[PDB]
């Protein structure tokens, strides 16, 4: 099992809900997105779905890393046991569990000006890393055609403000085997790691003893084909990636989009670090 | 035979004995109690007679068998008992013709007892002052018997307007807290001083419906060898109390989900909005329940904690409450909003805090809300969820929604509704709720927040309506409860407000305050050994009584020039003119300070910005500033800026005493100003970089100008930007920003 | 498949980009110089540089009588028709600190400036601060070359519009003498896919 470390040269924008404020990562649909936004870019967007849709394609969502540390949000557990101010753990230190500080948030402020008529201001939320950290996708199986795809992507920019002028980064694989070991384990407990949701039939087998939240996940199709317009998607709810489940589940690539002119998938599916 | 008799039998119980400490009556007090009987409406049934003039251990085991079964007063006995804290097996009681009893003692502080181990063990007491603007201090207090005489004058001139029934319980119950609030609950005995016992007698009253209910359910009977063939432990050693919370998650990120124009008023809306639901939420769980509001312990921003029966018709309408709230809040704020009801089970010997066991019962119920919140919505509730999505080519601005919107106008129509109920509301308004009004609240029953106006014939015939109220002044079938809510504005134009001020710098400065280390002194700040419930209710209820009532008076009193968005003990936030918002800020800290008795701290952030700026980025710099001041992990203030960050002391004393030296010693001075302070401030910030040069040069100028600023203060400015530099920078900048034409 | 314009931007004069909500102390520098957050490095911010870009090409194209040409380069969102922006700009950071610092000066500076009121002759005095002249600014830029046959168009419109912007200002107060830029140092060179015709638009964009 591999990693996907991204360097980042300059701000990023990982928007949530409105343009005016940004959150530190990216989730595991966001990097989807990107990926089947540029794979219709190469024309190979169909067997793209393909692999992703038969799992030899399943990463996680982006999360903090610092200097040979990387981290995972905090799971959240039923412990019926300061610390309750971090956010982000160690992914290694889940045994010794049972200072940090990657950049800070900087919001930009911009305008703009109409030539005969008084100007309009907007401000977008930024963050910007530190010069030794930036995040990491965690991924099993590498494709070759993934690593075409993230070869391309850095010329594109993951984030929202584009094209101007926030997001680009370079990436490199450098595979790990300190963290693969922890993954090649078996738990009773089993966390996620990726904004996930299960299929219907499942769902209350996947709903036992779980600690949660929902997440809405939302916003608009970007692209130039999907109806003449600026549709918002249908609003697909999905597990926090800072979860627990006694019992695994699998996850689908749920379609959000169903009335423009080709389809709109939402990646969804589970990514799960066994522990005990 | 119901609990009107019983909750009234508690909260008008020991009305005997406050009149017994002024009033010459050397007799034993249950003829007393029973002369204060026959003096109102009517005489009542032997029930309530004899539930309110027997509660002496020896009157009790002398009456058996004259009367029948049903006591109903050993219930106030040990309710008594428990609400005490201690126990009275066979002793004498109070004011019992026992002792030479001479009672002339006020009220303890409740703060006195807060936090001993770690500053030791103070003492203090509650003034008399002939709500309203008081504060307790550490010298003796006396209260005279004319001022009781006319208080009784009062209450019985204008009590009689009241039936002694269901409804009515609300009612006295303001009245109560108008009056009792700073009454004792006894005279000796510091175990018992530390309390008002108008909150004793809502505790009072809401355990013996508690265990009124409890014997309903139970169906019970021989009450008196049950509780007095043995000495009333048999009721302690069984589980009849459950003392379940509300908990709202989320709350700030809906109060900050505004990015509109309108952002000052929905600020305010949002934060008024929440409360309010609380209030209602828990108050229909009361009417449900069907019982009186004495069962509140206390209600705040976002938390409602409670104290109910034990019995299992309880456990099914509380999850059917359960159920129907859930679903209310799922239907408008899809994830947004949520809370979190738990139950908790203790044994009525588990309250006494004999064995202890106080703070890990809020323990196990923070426990449990932790528990539901971790696991919120079931299998339906998200599968429904995800199956109500659609697309839309629309949203709201604010709510960035995608239902729920109304036609030719991009708004949601709760986001509409709090922008427009948030336009028409002011101080003396009323809030009225029914069937058809503006905001929604569960269970189908709207919000109409109208004024005094054409629609005020709605409470002729107000039958399943209810009334909150800012102001009290009607008890007779008005029925208006108070719900705390601080709305504090001068003249809603920022240009009006500015245009008065006609002395400084046009800005307008902005006040964001809260206090610090709240959490842990909220949750276990009482010590374990003189530790009471009604107490901590007090506590919690004059923090939140503090901050609204005291906050507007204070901004009455003085016509500061500054409009209050929402107050509350997390969370403050005013923006105004940045003269009065400076002066303020020490007068809100001290004043704090006074009513806390120095023992919670504050901290807060003073930004400053022009005339026309928008709220939302006013409110989140100012964020960061109090933000930058709490990191320090103390009390301090931020002015204007993260990197001057000064604690309340320090500010107060060292820069406005410098201020006040500076503006007499320049006032009189005929021409030095101004351009000798920014030569002065040009030294002072170079002085950071490059230190020696910039020392040589400030003696060299303070030389220069010994004879024309003045022989000491000039040798005064050259001590200070020594021994304090940083503090005369700003002294100096806020001294030209007052002086600026 | 895609390719990278990558340049040098030489400040001539002042180029004061940009405004923080920072609060300015009553005898400093009232609207400060847009920086990196992180670094505290001077900066052009992407959406300036495309800003200025697209207002001089939109305004020398339909000469005082937009089009899909302005649309295709720099993106749109019209509520008819849509289409993806070739161009990707980047947020362009200071370059030559190691040239600056080798002239013993720092790489920003404050500028001193007043207003009269013409009735009342009373001066007004503000300070502005401003990155100096002779910085340098490493840019990339990135082109989506999705067409082929609509290159060439596109490459001439690029290099119309930074000789557009050679005789214009970048950001800020520009008409009051600040802002001049210059660019040298052009160059076309591709990352992923390869185009044939790399030299026709190294030679259309470094003439």
């Amino acid at each position: 099992m591999k990693i996907i470390k991204l360097y980042f040269e300059s701000p990023v924008h990982f928007g949530e809900k409105r343009l005016s404020e940004s959150k530190i990562t990216f989730s595991a649909d966001t990097l989807f997105s990107a990926l089947m936004i540029e794979a219709v870019g190469l024309g190979k967007e169909d067997e793209f779905y393909q692999l992703a849709s038969n799992n030899l394609v399943k990463f996680s969502d982006a999360f903090p890393f610092i200097d040979q540390y990387y981290y995972i949000p905090k799971p959240m557990f039923n412990l019926k046991l300061a610390f309750k101010k971090l956010l982000y753990v160690p992914i290694d230190s889940l045994e010794d569990y049972l200072s940090f500080n990657l950049g800070k948030l900087a919001l930009s402020e911009k305008v703009q000006q109409h030539d005969f008529k008084d100007s309009e201001p907007y401000n977008v939320g930024t963050f910007t890393f530190k010069e030794n950290t930036g995040l990491y996708v965690l991924i099993e199986q590498t494709h070759p055609l993934l690593e075409e795809l993230l070869e391309n992507l850095q010329y594109s920019g993951i984030g929202g403000k584009r094209n101007s002028g926030y997001g680009k980064f370079k990436f490199e694989i450098l595979e790990d085997s300190d963290i693969e070991d922890l993954f090649s384990a078996k738990g009773n407990r089993k966390i996620l790691l990726s904004g996930a949701l299960p299929k219907d039939a499942e769902l209350e087998q996947a709903l036992k003893n779980a600690s949660y939240l929902l997440e809405r996940r939302g916003g608009f199709v970007q692209s130039d084909t999907y109806a003449t317009n600026l549709v918002k998607k249908q609003d697909l709810y999905v597990f926090k990636s800072g979860s627990t489940f006694e019992n695994s589940f699998d996850g689908d690539i749920y379609q959000v989009g169903k009335k423009g002119n080709h389809p709109v998938y939402k990646y969804a599916k589970s990514f799960f670090l066994e522990v005990s | 035979m119901d609990k009107i008799n019983l909750v009234c039998g508690s909260l008008l119980h020991n009305i005997g004995k406050i009149i017994y400490r002024g009033t010459s009556e050397r007799a034993k007090h249950s003829k007393l109690g029973g002369d204060f009987i026959k003096s109102f409406e009517q005489f009542r049934n032997t029930e309530l007679t004899d539930c309110i003039r027997y509660h002496h251990a020896q009157e009790i085991t002398s009456v058996k068998s004259n009367k029948e079964k049903n006591s109903l007063f050993y219930i106030t006995y040990i309710a008594d008992n428990i609400s005490s804290g201690m126990d009275r097996r066979k002793d004498l009681e109070e004011g019992a013709e026992g002792f030479n009893w001479d009672k002339k003692v006020a009220l303890g502080s409740v703060f006195n007892v807060l936090n001993e181990k770690e500053k030791g063990r103070q003492n203090y007491s509650y003034p008399f002052v002939a709500e309203p603007l008081n504060f307790p201090t550490a010298t003796q207090n006396q209260y005279t018997t004319s001022y009781y005489d006319g208080l009784i004058t009062d209450m019985k001139t204008i009590l009689q307007r009241l039936k002694p029934d269901k409804e009515h319980i609300n009612s006295l119950l303001q009245m109560m807290e108008s009056l009792w609030s700073y009454v004792p609950s006894s005279t000796d005995k510091n175990q018992l001083v530390d309390i008002s016992l108008y909150d004793h007698s809502r505790t009072t009253a809401a355990i013996a419906s508690a265990i009124y209910d409890y014997f309903q359910a139970e169906n019970i009977t021989d009450y008196q060898k049950e509780l007095f063939d043995y000495n009333a432990t048999e009721f302690y050693d069984k589980n009849a109390f459950l003392m379940m919370n509300f908990d709202m998650s989320g709350v700030q990120n809906f109060i900050y989900n505004i990015s509109g124009s309108k952002a000052l008023k929905s600020l305010r809306a949002r934060s008024f909005y929440l409360d309010m639901l609380l209030e209602y939420i828990s108050d229909n769980l009361l009417e449900k329940l069907e019982l009186s509001r004495a069962n509140i312990l206390y209600v705040g921003g976002g938390h409602a904690y409670l104290l109910l029966a034990n019995t299992n018709k309880t456990k099914a309408i509380l999850s059917d409450f359960e159920h129907d709230l859930k679903t209310w809040f799922l239907d408008k704020f899809k994830i947004d909003l949520y809370v979190a009801m738990a139950y908790t089970e203790v044994s009525a010997n588990d309250l006494m805090n004999h064995n202890g066991h106080y703070r890990d019962i809020y323990r196990r119920l923070s426990q449990k809300t932790s528990a539901k919140k971790a696991n919120r919505y079931t299998a339906e509730e998200i599968l429904n969820l995800n199956h109500q999505g659609t697309e839309n080519a629309r949203e709201c601005r604010e709510c960035k929604r995608s239902d729920l919107l109304i036609e030719e106008d991009d708004i949601c129509e709760i986001c509409d509704s709090l922008q427009k109920v948030s336009r028409d509301l002011t101080r003396e308004n009323i809030f009225v709720i029914a069937n058809e009004g503006v905001l929604d609240m569960p269970f189908g029953k709207k919000m109409s927040a109208l004024s005094y106006s054409q629609a005020d014939k709605l409470k002729k015939s107000n039958a399943e309506v209810q009334i909150y109220a800012k102001n009290i002044s009607e008890i007779g079938q008005n029925l208006m409860t108070r719900i705390d809510m601080g709305d504090y504005t001068y003249r809603s134009d920022f240009h009006e407000m500015l245009e008065e001020v006609e002395v400084g710098i046009n800005r307008l400065g902005v006040l964001r305050a809260d206090v610090d280390n709240l959490g842990q002194a909220f949750i276990n700040g009482i010590p374990d050994d003189y530790l009471s419930i009604s107490r901590t209710a007090t506590f919690s209820r004059a923090m939140s009584r503090f901050f609204k009532n005291y906050l507007n008076q204070l901004l009455a009193e003085k016509s500061y020039k500054i409009n209050v968005i929402y107050a509350g003990g997390d969370d403050l936030f005013m923006i105004g003119a940045w003269q009065d918002i400076l002066d303020f800020s020490i007068v809100l800290k001290q004043k704090f300070a006074d009513f806390t008795q120095n023992k919670l701290s504050i901290s807060a952030g003073i930004g400053m910005f022009r005339e026309k700026y928008p709220v939302a980025r006013m409110a989140s710099l100012t964020g960061d500033l109090e933000d930058a001041a709490k990191d320090y992990t103390k009390n301090a203030v931020t002015l204007f800026d993260a990197t001057n960050v000064f604690s309340w002391d320090t500010l107060e004393n060292d820069i406005f005493v410098k201020l006040d030296a500076i503006t007499k010693n320049f006032e009189k001075l005929d021409e030095t100003g101004k351009a000798f302070i920014y030569r002065l401030i040009d030294l002072l910030r170079g002085v950071n970089e490059n230190q020696q040069i910039n020392i040589a040069r400030l003696a060299y100028t303070l030389s220069r100008m010994e004879e024309k600023i003045g022989k000491t203060f000039a040798q005064e400015l050259y001590n200070w930007a020594n021994a304090d530099r940083k503090t005369l920078i700003m002294a100096l900048e806020i001294y030209i920003l007052k002086t600026r034409e | 498949m895609k390719l990278v314009i990558e340049g040098t931007i030489v400040l001539k004069t002042g180029m004061h980009i940009g405004g923080s909500s920072d609060f300015s102390a009553i005898g400093a520098v009232a609207s400060p110089v847009v920086r990196d957050t992180l670094t505290r490095l001077p900066l052009i911010p992407g959406s300036s540089l495309k800003g200025k870009m697209r207002y001089l090409l939109a305004k020398e194209l339909n000469n005082g009588i937009d089009q899909d040409e302005i649309l295709r380069l720099f993106g749109s969102s019209e509520k008819d028709k849509i289409r993806r922006a070739r161009l990707k700009f980047n947020d362009i950071k200071l370059s030559n600190l190691a040239e600056l610092e080798t002239f013993n000066v720092s790489s920003t500076e404050v500028k001193f400036e007043n207003t009269i009121n013409r009735k009342t002759a009373v001066a007004n005095p503000r300070q502005i601060e401003r990155v100096i002249a002779g910085s340098k600014f490493d840019f990339e830029i990135f082109y989506n070359l999705d067409d082929i046959k609509e290159v060439e168009k596109d490459f001439e419109n690029i290099k119309q519009g930074f000789d557009l912007l050679e005789f214009d200002y970048l950001g800020g107060h520009g008409t009051r003498g600040s802002g001049r830029i210059a660019f040298e140092n052009l160059s076309v060179i591709t990352a992923v896919g390869n185009f044939e015709k790399i030299n026709t638009l190294n030679e259309i964009l470094g003439a």
